[PDB]
């Protein structure tokens, strides 16, 4: 009942790209497979399906050109191509399936996928710019910016302090780069006392930024 | 002085019958010379389980049906006692404990050439998994969820057969390869094909 | 094919209530070959009823609905506050199999007024990557948010960057902040900033943070 899919993949604008869903805990020799289209605060797109049983295949208006799907029937598998990749194409991919088992099943497509993260930017994975947001009863926080479209978590020093921490999510900037920021609203009015950390890691580009923030 | 059915004709022509449509012509009242096939015969893979290919000609069954298909190259192998894949369990069924022969020659040229040809499609998505020796000249929309569509498709409700996409150019184990199965009957019958 | 603009928009009240959504249709769909989804912030959609004529295999209870062609409508009945969540209707049958625009739903909170606050950038910011000022106004439960601006001798809004959170399902409040990033390399026709947020309940505020240099 499970399935799982490949890791966020990077590329560049306009060369190809391919996607994985592996399918498992259901019989995948007769079934149908179908692919979407997602964002950041944005609507669902379909996109295409396969009858995987047997290939046939159609696609959406603006997916009929630059869009093929691959069959690879062995290691219960999807993949599809698309082609000329644009910008505006920063999309988590997903997958469904209804969970057929002996001819006749479900119709509602209701066993999914979590999806990938593809992002057509310049692929320079250039290391954060973050700098600490110095408190002026109020909030403070910390701030991320310019860095590659990167899975990033922040800390608090404490595996605590989370008495307010406001992790926003990524906006691209102009150029491609990604750029948020976390802030935790006081426990008290403790302007005058402590003192508290930035702790923010970063996965690929492996590093620890920590600046301790304090007026 | 005796005679030959025409046996040879089933064995060689042009255009063979189809994976679910397969042809199944009877012969009877012959001596069916089997000679040709084993003794001086250059068809590969001529295993066919139930009877020694030796003194074939001197065993004598009742009727003889003969088959004929066309397979992809690795799929030849599915002709067996029942085993899995897409042959026997929707296509032409091999009954258990069968006797007969089965023979299996490479057709990469003589109808077998470029673009996927138009006949040669699959049987597959069917509510049950056959019975043997039984004919599926029927086609119809297949059933894969709550309600039945009426006539039109869409989602689910699968057209069950797809075209053979081969050509004389493809792998080693995806060439045709033509098929012929030589059933023979055990009853309480008199044998009608006999003769050396 | 695509007008369907599920009728809801935005609903706020605790358990207790007896929402309907609807699902309009272009033409009159066969039903049973219907969906309704459910996506949730962060994660991957489920299924609740699959056909206008059934309910999914097991899901919480307490709401099941079904409607017509044109209008394949549906309903909810006291629910808990764990289904707070965008919907998202389908269709089946006709390629291409569209989905719709999605309705969302949000909880009744008796909306309060903030504190306000504004972060000055350290004097690192002559040698710092951009010399951006942070606010942030805290708690915010209105759908509408509107900032504005007017920094010591210069009128241009060119860049300006603004971060939004979702639902908290803790008390139900959305929290928003603006970081304003302008020219760096001056540094001197900018100095004694604006960073204003206006509501009914908080008035006209006041910001002129102290005087930069
Ligand atoms: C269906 O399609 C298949 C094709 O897959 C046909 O198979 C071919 O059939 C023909 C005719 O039956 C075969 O042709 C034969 O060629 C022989 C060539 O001579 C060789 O052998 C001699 C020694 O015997 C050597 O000296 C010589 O150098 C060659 O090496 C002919 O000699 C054969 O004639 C035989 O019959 C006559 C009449 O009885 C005798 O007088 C002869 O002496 C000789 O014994 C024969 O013509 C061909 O080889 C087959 N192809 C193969 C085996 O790949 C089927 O015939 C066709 N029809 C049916 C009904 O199945």
């Amino acid at each position: 009942m499970q399935l799982v899919q490949s890791g966020p993949e990077v590329k560049k604008p306009g060369t190809s790209v391919k996607v994985s869903c592996k399918a498992s805990g259901f019989t995948f020799t007769s079934s149908a497979v179908q692919w979407v289209r997602q964002a950041r605060g944005q609507r669902l797109e379909w996109i295409g399906w396969i009858v995987v049983g047997s290939g046939n295949t159609n696609y959406a208006q603006k997916f009929q050109e630059r869009v093929t799907i691959t069959r690879d029937m062995s290691t219960s598998t999807a993949y599809m191509e698309l082609s000329s990749l644009r910008s505006e194409d920063t999309a988590v991919y997903y997958c469904a399936a209804p969970y057929c088992s002996g001819g006749s099943c479900f119709d509602g497509f209701d066993i999914w996928g979590q999806g990938t993260m593809v992002t057509v930017s310049s692929a320079s994975t250039k290391g954060p710019s973050v700098f600490p947001l110095a408190p002026s009863t109020a909030a403070l926080g910390c701030l991320v910016k310019d860095y590659f479209p990167e899975p990033v978590t922040v800390s608090w020093n404490s595996g605590a302090l989370t008495s307010g921490v406001h992790t926003f999510p990524a906006v691209l900037q102009s150029s491609g780069l990604y750029s948020l920021s976390s802030v935790v609203t006081v426990p008290s009015s403790s302007l005058g006392t402590q003192t508290y950390i930035c702790n923010v890691n970063h996965k690929p580009s492996n590093t620890k930024v920590d600046k301790k923030v304090e007026p | 002085i005796t005679n030959l059915c025409p046996f040879g004709e089933v064995f060689n022509a042009t255009r063979f019958a189809s994976v679910y449509a397969w042809n199944r012509k009877r012969i009877s009242n012959c001596v069916a010379d089997y000679s040709v096939l084993y003794n001086s015969a250059s068809f590969s893979t001529f295993k066919c389980y139930g009877v020694s290919p030796t003194k074939l000609n001197d065993l004598c069954f009742t009727n003889v049906y003969a088959d004929s298909f066309v397979i992809r190259g690795d799929e030849v192998r599915q002709i067996a006692p029942g085993q899995t894949g897409k042959i026997a369990d929707y296509n032409y069924k091999l009954p258990d404990d069968f006797t007969g022969c089965v023979i299996a020659w490479n057709s990469n040229n003589l109808d077998s050439k470029v673009g996927g040809n138009y006949n040669y499609l699959y049987r597959l998505f069917r509510k049950s998994n056959l019975k043997p020796f039984e004919r599926d000249i029927s086609t119809e929309i297949y059933q894969a969820g709550s309600t039945p569509c009426n006539g039109v498709e869409g989602f689910n409700c699968y057209f069950p057969l797809q075209s053979y996409g081969f050509q004389p150019t493809n792998g080693v184990g995806y060439q045709p390869y033509r098929v012929v199965v030589l059933s023979f009957e055990l009853l309480h019958a008199p044998a009608t094909v006999c003769g050396p | 094919e695509i007008v369907l603009t599920q009728s809801p928009g935005t609903l706020s009240l605790s358990p207790g209530e007896r929402a309907t959504l609807s699902c309009r249709a272009s033409q009159s769909v066969s039903s049973s070959y219907l969906a309704w989804y459910q996506q949730k912030p962060g994660q991957a959609p489920r299924l609740l009823i699959y056909g206008a004529s059934s309910r999914a295999t097991g899901f919480p209870d307490r709401f099941s609905g079904s409607g017509s062609g044109t209008d394949f409508t549906l309903t909810i009945s006291r629910l808990e506050p764990e289904d707070f969540a965008v919907y998202y209707c389908q269709q089946y049958g006709n390629s291409p199999w569209t989905f719709g625009q999605g309705t969302k739903v949000e909880i009744r909170r008796t909306v309060a007024a903030p504190s306000v606050f504004i972060f000055p950038p350290s004097d690192e910011q002559l040698k710092s990557g951009t010399a951006s000022v942070v606010c942030l106004l805290n708690n915010f439960y209105p759908r509408e948010a509107k900032v504005q601006w007017k920094v010591d001798n210069a009128l241009q809004s060119g860049n300006s960057q603004e971060s939004v959170t979702e639902q908290d399902s803790k008390d139900s409040t959305y929290s928003l902040s603006s970081t304003l990033t302008l020219s760096k390399a001056d540094y001197e026709k900018h100095k004694v900033y604006a960073c204003e947020v206006t509501h009914q309940g908080l008035s006209s505020p006041v910001t002129k943070s102290f005087n930069r240099g």
